[PDB]
């Protein structure tokens, strides 16, 4: 057998932080936004209204591959810098970077940037955002 | 709710 604690999972690792990571739980749909219906509610003090109420959706496709989709967000989703077309489904891979929204004036990076990565559960769990 | 703002 095998302990759950020794497991692995895909996740969105919050760049620059050991907090705010988002779990991509096998077999689940993961929605992200600032509204109250979503799996992970983002709350920004820096710029409350950058992120859309329902900003993006992550889910495995019929082949079992994780994907992301921009849910008609106002300020966009970027996969390695390329702006995603709203509602088109894009496969996401180890090492990909996802940006939600855009950098503010005189800022190098958007607040919400993630690396798509498969990591040990022991690494991920202390860093996860609470579920909404 | 407040609508999202464009940046």
């Amino acid at each position: 057998g095998a302990h759950m604690a020794g497991g692995r999972s895909w996740c969105l690792r919050r760049v620059g932080m050991s907090a705010g990571w988002l779990l991509l739980e096998d077999g689940c749909e993961v929605t992200v936004g600032r509204g109250f219906g979503v799996t992970y509610q983002l709350v920004s003090k820096i710029c409350p209204l950058m992120i859309s109420r329902n900003h993006c959706v992550l889910k495995q496709n019929p082949e079992g591959q994780w994907t992301i989709m921009d849910n008609k967000s106002l300020n966009g989703v970027w996969l390695n810098r390329a702006r995603l077309e709203p509602l088109r489904v894009y496969s996401i891979h180890q090492g990909d970077y996802i940006q939600l929204g855009v950098p503010l004036e005189n800022k190098e990076n958007a607040e919400y940037e993630y690396e798509v990565t498969e990591e040990d559960w022991e690494t991920i769990y202390p860093c996860l955002s609470p579920k909404n | 709710e407040l609508k999202t703002e464009r940046y």
